[PDB]
């Protein structure tokens, strides 16, 4: 252990860390542009024009700082030997879509923080294609435009109209009704609302809610996604709209349906959480889940109401199903997706069980949902009323030991050959163990049942027998259906696109396979680089917004191109550009990815940073940044300077800076993730460990007497784990936002992976790091602890819990709050603040 | 141009919009001194020039950091065809290093947006291209 | 600078540092006695027996770790040249009168919160003479027992009677009724209820609470002191009995009143303050009324019942005045203090305006309370029945132009000769700038007011003018009245004791007048020492708990003895002894007193720790220890190795330290404490500063390139001061719980000494230290920020809204919380940490 | 459309691409005093006619001074000096030489010199390794 062999970092005074930070974001503005995502192909049919589509899609151009609606034109013909980039035009009339300095409604503000969205402006908007209507929540207030639907393709701008309201409140969740361009529906006050662009004319339809006091007091909501849904199960919405109106046929009325799910959260304990205005000294409070306690109480439920030929809610309608939810479906402790197959004729959701290892798919025909009335005579009647044959088809249903993965890809097909007999394409993890696409029939066979009596389900109640589930795709690599993933699928070619991991796990790549035959599959877009694609809908163009370690992220535009009869093997040509690679910072050396082997015999994959310009021989100490947790990964072929510019600061600095894919990550398969069940903690630290090994014996530069660990939500619980069972090993530790407290998580998440506690009750304590503050050290400068104030995710409370029981244990701790930060560090001043307090943290103490 | 029948003055129909004409009568041409753009052809036909500014181009495509603008950005109106040369005025880099000649890619701008095609040929502080100077 | 004659503190690890704090509090057991107190005497009168008295007490042998019950038997001859020290024997059946842990209700938490009663178990009771009933309050119930009324004095302890209830929830703040001891009474759930001992039976008086949801929905209270006035105002109660029981002649119908504070909080702030129990995540409510924003709309009601001679609650009633509160007296905003004449006849009152600078006392007689009915001619009936004659009395009227401190200290005689007078005493600091008592004779003249028809006073309505205001003290000294010291008037001899600071400010002695004809002021304890003391209701004998800055805390019982002709010259002999003064220890070097006077001629006071085994030549490094706001005297000739340990610790590690009474204090008089009036953190730097420079010239061992400055509570704003304006003074700042907004603070205590935001707005902005955040040091390792994270007095927001502004500014800081603790860190283990990080910090960064 | 040239740097490396570019200066006969507007741009006549009706709008005039003998670094800061700096109030102590928009006002060095004089010695002065690339004697 030679000292004169071991790198010294430069110390810097707390304003020159300021000013190297702050030189990092000289050059990172043009770096992230925000680009074109949420891709609108639209067609021209004009042959004789010269734009054979416009590609609708959200981004910033170089003028505003700020999310907008935009359009390209993509041609008929591009000239050889040309690279075309296309110009953004704008839609809007360069109005501003954000109230001042950011701020926003607290559902706005709760949304964002749900869906990650760290942009301001539009960020989701709702299209309908026909029509060609653009509905977008911009400012506090609705707004929608239209662009060649029975009008035409403008091509200067114009400015968006106003849908204005007689409802206090901000208006979410904005969707355009298919069946109808003219209605559309939102959420006002936790109860769906429909409206009526044409005539204006608003209308309520669930009246659960009353707006009397907090939400201990009024607890039923209504086409809302609760916490627990939007957090862990990655749903927004919990309303949709049927996509194909019915005419009753009593005069001329057009009946229209939308699917919600009704939650009666009041058997839910409440949490106060301080709120954003810091001065008025107020929390929110907040219908938390603990694991163990109960969840929302769910049941699905029909809003219909018909319509005059000139458009205006005649008539409306609450339906329910003929026994309760929770009684037709006993075990079901969450709605993970639904919708309704394309037809209309069926609405499907995915049902989960409390463990979640339970997951089926269910097919509740409208003639299931009988109206409601509080007289129990009229509910009999319309229960003699309801059809013997209807019933609910439980399609699909996948049970695991290890848990459910969310999939959202369901595709049901057209059923009007021979009508039983439904066909889907399900994704499915739990068969083989890897996420893999499958054409499923079932068969839709009615026992007949009294609905007007109460029976019991048995567990294999309305299972459907399935006739055949042949798997598309198949390997030790995944379909990726998660985060928003999807497939597209070209009926007319009887083709399906997905994304996947086939090539290699780093990397993100489009294939497409025949669901008719189930061939080879094949790539589109091109190696070496991880893809985020995007699929017209008449299947001849699409987008990819791709990077890759060293390159950022681009956005071209291919076409499939080839012979028709053959339409599998397209040749992806490339046509246009959208975004090109904007210039690296200035000293930004890019990342090395490495594999290696546990002793076990799993390949794990890690990235490196290098510390610039390195002089061999000398060890330079070592951050080895970390998540660890599931859903996640770091360690992949695609830019990093975006979310980890901070991780090459270090590197610039000197510090080399490990991270390392444990096993429990995500796009590895459930088994690979499956590993950190009910021993979470235990298994991530020692791949972590040992990916420093490996690099400290594979690169010369690692100083293993100077290693600090550190990462934000789960990576400061491990960079806590790290310092608790490897204080040989990791000098320091800066957790971010740790989970100290498993049992004060909440269920969709912990559940899953932990289990209720009263199961796994030596899993839950052995993993919750503030109980074992004991193991920390017993000298300082060693640990510390970052968080938001306003997390309403990873509460406040683990941290003064942490500090609560260092405290007891009387072990020093550094601390450091961000008082207007949730839970990622949003604001530029905060984010430069965290890294210069990380930079002297390590300069000082490492 | 001042070619070999001596200065051919522009007449400037707006100092605003900076837009020129000329009518060159003889054959080739020789470079306008301001800044040394010159095209060359074989006949006497009339032809404007606008100085087209690159800021709503450019505003239009967002890593507009990522190229660096070597010139004036003039746009042509003449009859397509009789153009054979257009020479742009290129800011010099070849009496330097570390800067490639298969590496330049050339403006050309459309209702359609941005096309890079390859120059044929870079100068010492010129580009040429072929006959299709639209 | 000298290169090694400045004195390096041992860099000790935090194990090291730990058993140094732990082994600093080892004789703690026997130095922090809590020493006894709350005492009183009652006579024997056996003619044959040995003790002439029976003193009660609270008291902590440390037999048991809870304070109870005890007594001393004081004799009739005591023997010279013996230390006559008397056993502690206990009244109480040795049971524990704390819960496990030192867990509490609701609100008694809250109320030891304001109390800053540290210490467990019975740390309040209530006494009754002639019957000898105590009335006390144990964990969760309610005791009395009875001592020689009609009974017999005990020798073996006698177990409490307990009270049972029908009531749910706890009895706060009980009192025995004086005029009759079968009554007492007792808030229950914000609402004034009273009771019988002999029988059992309970009765309700007060409905303006009915328990519904939390505060922020039933806002109205009765007999209870709200925060603000418990906090700023010391007061803890706020119902008065009435001692004397008048007949009405119906039957035999003796009725009993009460006065009491009626207080509608419905329209004031309410902020979210965490709870103790973290894991339950929820906060509570607190109408916390901000400065400048309105308190709690007050009142005086008169709650009666009468009862038969076998003691039943027969009738009862609430009565209020016949005009409004707020309309016969506008301009009050607070009642510090209220109670009744001795006789009976009226109900005192002390009123007070919003800027605190115009004090007046009120006479309100019963007959000016009508009982209370919704019907407006039952109203208008009883204005006609009140005569004419009978209104309120202002007997006097303190006005200032600085502000008025409450002083407890009106005692007023009976009014048997004359009837139209009334004769009182009076502490008054507005007249020369000391609180000085005087006699005053108001003339109580009757205006004869038509109570029928409404009016409003004038500035000088019910004003009576004063016979004479003869001055019984005067001087550039004052006589203790705020921190519950009070005035015992023989009326008898026509002598009342006081406690004052005529020596020297910094010692508290016992001083004897006559209020006839006040010649010279004689004191009663031993100089060189500071006495806490408490006269016999028979004025034979007093006790008084003392103590100098080298001497322990001793506990000495004194007799006044000599010829009664001359009753001011009786000469206090020491009769027996409680408790004695302990080992001071080796380890414990008591602290200089010194003075110095200001460049503006004003004479400061300041203690001094000089660092351990001092060698003359180095130069050590300080830590400047502060609080500098009103109220608080931290110099002084008294023990001072209680709650200023870590001070000789800091000594005994090789800290200077140095305390700093600055201009602004208490017990200096008006124009000092005025000194810092709406310009607070301006004036007190600038006098620590001028004092450690000061001491720094007086002795040679203060390394000025080395000062800390550490605070808690105003303390902690004062070093963030301390850090922006005199940053190349103070090396570090030590901030402990600081105020860094004080238009964040209520409005009792910054109103009083800054007026209101919007009349000083340079004033709250100029010493509101997050507002100038900018002018914090650059570097770090120089301020580290301290704070309880159930802070309800200086909220948690206002080291929040600091940190907020440090990383706005682009700061650094260290940050400690408390997660179990308020105001004051009150657990030893937090302490223990608190201290040991005050020891790293300096350590390394000083 | 419209044609034009522009130069993309390669994207691994910045660099740091040498231009023709020319700075100029422009004078004050009639008023009180004369202040010089020194423009550090690059060498392109819509850029030199954006700053030639700029200036004949505020009644300044160019006067033809020789140009750098060498091509110089775009984008790297350049102090600004010369034998009147510190008697003469120049505007900015570093100047920047990166392209702008013949639209825009180009970014400038005021220098505020009193009197016209005979002669006077100018500067310019490259931050990364201080070589000199710039004269001119009025
Ligand atoms: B953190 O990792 O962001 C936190 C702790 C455990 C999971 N979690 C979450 O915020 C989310 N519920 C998941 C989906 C990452
Ligand atoms: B602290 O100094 O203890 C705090 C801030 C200002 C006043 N204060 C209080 O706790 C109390 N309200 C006074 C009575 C000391």
């Amino acid at each position: 252990d030679d000292p004169a062999a071991r790198f010294q970092v430069q110390k810097h005074s707390w304003d020159g860390l300021r000013s190297i930070i702050h030189g990092s974001r000289k050059y990172s503005g043009l770096i992230v542009n925000k680009a074109p995502h949420d891709f609108q192909f639209v067609q021209k049919t004009d042959e004789s024009g010269p734009h054979s589509h416009r590609l609708y899609y959200l981004g910033m151009p170089y003028g505003s700082r700020e999310n907008s609606l935009l359009y390209s034109e993509i041609p008929k013909k591009v000239r050889k030997e040309a690279l075309l980039l296309l110009s953004w035009k704008q839609m809007l009339d360069h109005f501003q879509a954000t109230p001042h300095h950011g701020v926003y409604s607290r559902e706005e503000e709760l949304l964002r923080e749900r869906k990650r969205l760290g942009v301001f402006g539009i960020t989701s908007y709702d299209f309908h294609s026909e029509s060609g209507l653009f509905l977008f929540q911009a400012s506090n207030s609705l707004f929608h435009c239209r662009d060649g639907g029975k009008n035409g393709f403008m091509v200067s701008p114009m400015k968006p109209l106003e849908i204005k309201t007689q409802c206090s409140g901000p208006r979410m969740d904005p969707k355009i009704c298919p069946a109808d361009p003219a209605f559309f529906s939102f959420i006002n006050n936790s109860d769906l609302w429909v409206a009526n662009i044409e005539t204006g004319e608003e209308r309520r339809l669930t009246f659960c809610h009353q707006g009397l006091s907090n939400v201990l007091d009024d607890p039923k909501s209504a086409g809302v996604a609760t916490f627990v849904i939007q957090e862990e199960f990655d749903r927004f919405t919990g309303y949709w709209w049927c996509p194909t109106a019915s005419w009753e046929g009593s005069e001329g009325l057009k009946t229209l349906r939308i699917l919600y799910e009704e939650v009666d959260e009041s058997e839910v304990e409440v949490i106060h959480v301080p709120s954003p205005a810091l001065e008025e000294r107020k929390t929110d409070s907040y219908r938390y889940p603990r694991t163990g306690s109960k969840n929302p109480k769910i049941a699905l439920k029909l809003a219909e109401f018909q319509t005059d030929s000139q458009g205006k809610i005649v008539s409306t309608q609450e339906k329910e199903l003929v026994q309760p939810f929770s009684s037709l479906f006993p075990k079901v402790e969450y709605i993970a997706r639904a919708g309704w197959t394309r037809d209309g004729k069926y609405a499907w959701a995915m049902f989960l069980d409390r463990p979640q290892q339970w997951l089926q798919l269910v097919l509740l025909p409208p003639a299931l949902f009988i109206p409601s009335t509080e007289n129990e005579e009229q509910r009999l009647a319309s229960a003699r009323a309801v059809p013997r044959n209807v019933q609910p088809y439980v399609v699909y249903e996948e049970v695991t030991n290890v848990w459910i993965n969310v999939h959202d890809i369901f595709y049901p097909f057209p059923q009007s050959e021979g009508e039983d007999e439904l066909c889907f394409l399900r994704a499915n993890e739990c068969k083989t163990g890897f996420c893999h696409l499958y054409k499923v029939t079932a068969v839709l066979k009615s026992q007949g049942y009294d609905w007007s009596e109460p029976f019991s389900p048995g567990e294999d109640e309305f299972k459907c027998p399935i006739k055949e589930e042949i798997a598309l795709t198949s390997g030790e690599w995944e379909v990726l259906a998660r985060h928003g993933s999807k497939i597209w699928v070209n009926e007319e070619t009887k083709l399906v696109y997905f994304q996947g991991t086939k090539d290699t796990p780093l990397e993100h790549h489009l294939y497409v396979v025949s669901y008719e035959a189930a061939g080879e599959i094949v790539r589109l877009t091109t190696p070496g680089f991880s893809h985020s694609c995007s699929m017209s809908q008449n299947f001849d163009m699409f987008v990819s917004h791709y990077s890759s370690v060293s390159t950022p992220p681009c956005v071209h535009v291919y076409k499939l191109s080839g012979p028709d009869d053959d339409p599998l093997h397209k040749q992806p040509r490339f046509w246009a550009s959208m975004m090109e690679a904007a210039s690296c910072p200035p000293d930004y050396v890019p990342p090395e990815i490495f594999h290696f082997h546990t002793r076990s015999d799993v390949r794990l994959y890690g990235m490196i940073y290098k510390p610039h310009a390195l002089q061999p021989g000398k060890k330079h100490p070592t951050v080895l940044f970390v998540y660890g947790g599931p859903q996640v990964q770091l360690v992949n072929n695609s830019f990093k300077g975006i979310k980890y510019l901070r991780l090459n600061t270090l590197a610039s600095l000197g510090y080399a800076v490990v991270v390392i894919d444990g096993r429990g990550s995500c796009q590895r398969g459930l088994r690979f993730e499956g590993a950190l069940k009910n021993q979470m903690g235990q298994v991530e630290i020692e791949d972590q460990v040992e990916g420093l090994q490996f690099v400290a014996e594979k690169y010369g530069f690692i100083d293993l007497s100077r290693v600090a660990i550190h990462g934000w939500s789960y990576g400061g619980f491990l960079s806590l784990m790290g310092l608790i069972h490897k204080p040989q090993v990791f000098k320091v530790a800066i957790a971010g936002a740790p989970v100290t407290v498993w049992m004060a998580y909440d269920t969709g998440y912990t559940e899953r992976y932990m289990d209720v506690p009263e199961n796994n009750q030596h899993g839950y304590e052995a993993g919750s790091v503030a109980l074992h503050v004991e193991k920390l050290p017993n000298e300082p400068n060693r640990l510390l602890i970052l968080h938001g104030f306003l997390d309403e995710n990873v509460h406040f409370f683990h941290t003064n819990f942490l500090v609560s029981q260092l405290i007891r244990a009387g072990k020093p701790y550094q601390l450091q709050i961000y008082p207007n930060e949730r839970h990622s560090i949003r604001c530029p001043e905060s984010g430069e603040h965290y890294e210069v307090t990380l930079l002297h943290f390590l300069q000082e103490y490492l | 141009f001042w070619g070999p029948t001596g200065p051919v003055a522009t007449e400037v129909v707006d100092k605003e919009k900076n837009l020129y004409r000329v009518h060159f009568p003889v054959a080739g041409s020789y470079r306008w001194p301001n800044t040394g753009l010159c095209f060359v052809m074989r006949e006497a036909v009339t032809v404007e020039i606008e100085f087209c500014v690159w800021d709503q181009f450019l505003g239009e495509i967002n890593p507009q950091h990522s190229w660096m603008v070597a010139g004036p950005l003039l746009d042509i109106k003449a009859e397509p065809g009789a153009v054979e040369a257009v020479h742009l005025p290129h800011f010099v880099a070849l009496q330097g290093g570390h800067v490639d000649t298969s590496l330049f890619q050339m403006a050309h701008f459309k209702e359609e947006g941005m096309l890079l095609e390859k120059p044929a040929r870079v100068e010492l502080h010129h580009i040429v291209l072929e006959n299709p100077s639209f």
